[PDB]
């Protein structure tokens, strides 16, 4: 089973430096070369450095050289991104990648892809969010609404799942939005029959890894 | 470096249908090293074609890619729900600068579906807090495209909502869309008619959803 793990991101203020693991396993890691690739939100993609699988052959994109280096340690199934005077053009979600196998050179194409670990460059504070509940009413066809609003947060990424991961037909959780305060906003919705209202309880679990905060929400008809 | 330039910007078609894909070189591409990826959104890409036209491990046969030079081709033959993503092509026969694609984003095409919708007046606890946020929910849709209006009061709102739309579902290819009105506390409280008005493709008149801020 081939694995990658991205690890080390999160907030940074400008000028800042911040370093990047990615651990590997379910191949011969010595006989890879070992790339980064990053992704800003919304945008497309961009190759970032690559290193051989003995370390004699380091190539940079233009936007990165002289910031970034990158380092690999094959006794740990490692390889490694320090990244010095970060900018804003550099928040993106960062991805660790492996060639299809057999390719002729250093940098080709990616077959395996980690998860990805999110750098988020920008001089804002940290700051967990509100979570205010959305109460169902008195009704399309028998269907309710009910929802939680994750209000006023930074930086990015939150997640929420409905009791607990139980419930999850009918969930619509939408992408964040970026206010004009700089800070960020969801909301994560759930139709239901009227009728479930009195025989279930609806609780929105929101968790804000980047400030440690779990929020659950019990929704309520008003 | 070498720009890639995809059409195009976007594809709609219904399930089983053929969706091609075009990615032009500004220069040729050596020994056809061309790659197609497959991105659903939260995920990282996922690989289909590199070298043109060798398939990747475990990829169907209906992803089929072509060409040569400065102009490559990838084919999804047989479009399932599953197929909702964008496309990026991918060179590296060049100096190590390898370049990306804007991307092709692919949308499953379905019968039109009006939304069903609901509206949701501040909360309490929200309101305790400064800051007052109506939301209005489309739930279950299709086409993409809807129109939604915040009037206070039956004075239309302009600058002050902010909308955000859920991929497209995976069974039953809809959409969901949430439109978010902010305002002062105290300016909600000096208003009683609060509507969301919805216009769409699968209805002959736009729906209203409104509250008074005596509701209960
Ligand atoms: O050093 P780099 O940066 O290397 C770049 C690529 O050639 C590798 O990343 C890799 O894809 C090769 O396949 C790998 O090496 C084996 C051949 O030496 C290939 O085996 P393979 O023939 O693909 O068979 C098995 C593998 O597919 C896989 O399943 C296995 O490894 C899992 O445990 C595969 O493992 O650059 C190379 C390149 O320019 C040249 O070889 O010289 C440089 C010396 O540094
Ligand atoms: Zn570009």
């Amino acid at each position: 089973e081939v694995q990658l793990v991205e690890s080390g991101g999160g907030l940074v203020t400008p000028g800042g430096s911040l370093r990047l693991s990615c651990a590997a396993s379910g191949f011969t890691f010595n006989t890879y070369s070992m790339n980064w690739v990053r992704q800003a939100p919304g945008k497309g993609l961009e190759w970032v450095s690559s290193i051989s699988r003995s370390s004699d052959y380091i190539y940079y994109a233009d936007s990165v050289k002289g910031r970034f280096t990158i380092s690999r340690d094959n006794a740990k199934n490692s390889v490694y991104l320090q990244m010095t005077s970060l900018r804003d053009e550099d928040t993106a979600v960062y991805y660790c990648a492996r060639d299809p196998g057999g390719m002729p050179t250093t940098v080709t194409t990616w077959l395996y892809w980690g998860q990805g670990t999110l750098v988020t460059v920008s001089s804002a504070s940290t700051k967990g969010p509100s979570v205010f509940p959305l109460a169902p009413s008195s009704t399309s066809g028998g269907t309710a609404a009910l929802g939680c609003l994750v209000k006023d947060y930074f930086p990015e990424p939150v997640t929420v799942s409905w009791n607990s991961g139980a419930l999850t037909s009918g969930v619509h959780t939408f992408p964040a939005v970026l206010q004009s305060s700089g800070l960020y906003s969801l909301s994560s919705v759930v139709t239901v029959p009227s009728s479930s209202l009195g025989t279930q309880t609806y609780i929105c679990n929101v968790n804000h890894k980047p400030s440690n905060t779990k929020v659950d929400k019990r929704v309520e008809p008003k | 470096e070498i720009v890639l330039t995809q059409s195009p910007g976007t594809l709609s078609l219904s399930p089983g249908e053929r969706a091609t894909l075009s990615c032009r070189a500004s220069q040729s591409v050596t020994s056809n090293y061309l790659a197609w990826y497959q991105q659903k959104p939260g995920q990282a890409p996922r690989l289909l074609i590199y070298d043109t036209s060798r398939r990747a491990t475990g990829i169907p046969d209906r992803f089929s890619g072509s060409g040569s030079a400065t102009d490559f081709t990838l084919t999804i033959s047989r479009l399932e729900p599953d197929d909702f993503a964008i496309y990026y092509c991918q060179q590296y026969g060049s100096s190590p600068p390898v370049t990306f694609g804007h991307g092709t984003k692919v949308e499953i095409k379905r019968t039109v579906a009006a939304p069903s919708v609901f509206i949701f007046p501040p909360s309490d606890e929200q309101l305790k807090s400064g800051t007052a946020s109506v939301v209005c929910l489309l739930n279950n849709f299709y086409p993409r495209e809807a129109k939604v209006q915040w009037k206070v009061d039956n004075a239309l709102q302009s600058g002050n909502s902010q909308e955000s739309v859920t991929e497209q579902d995976s069974k039953d290819s809809t959409y969901s869309l949430s439109s978010t009105l902010t305002l002062s506390k105290a300016d909600y409280e000096k208003h009683k008619v609060y509507a969301c008005e919805v216009t769409h493709q699968g209805l002959s008149s736009p729906v209203t959803k409104s509250f008074n801020r005596g509701e209960c």
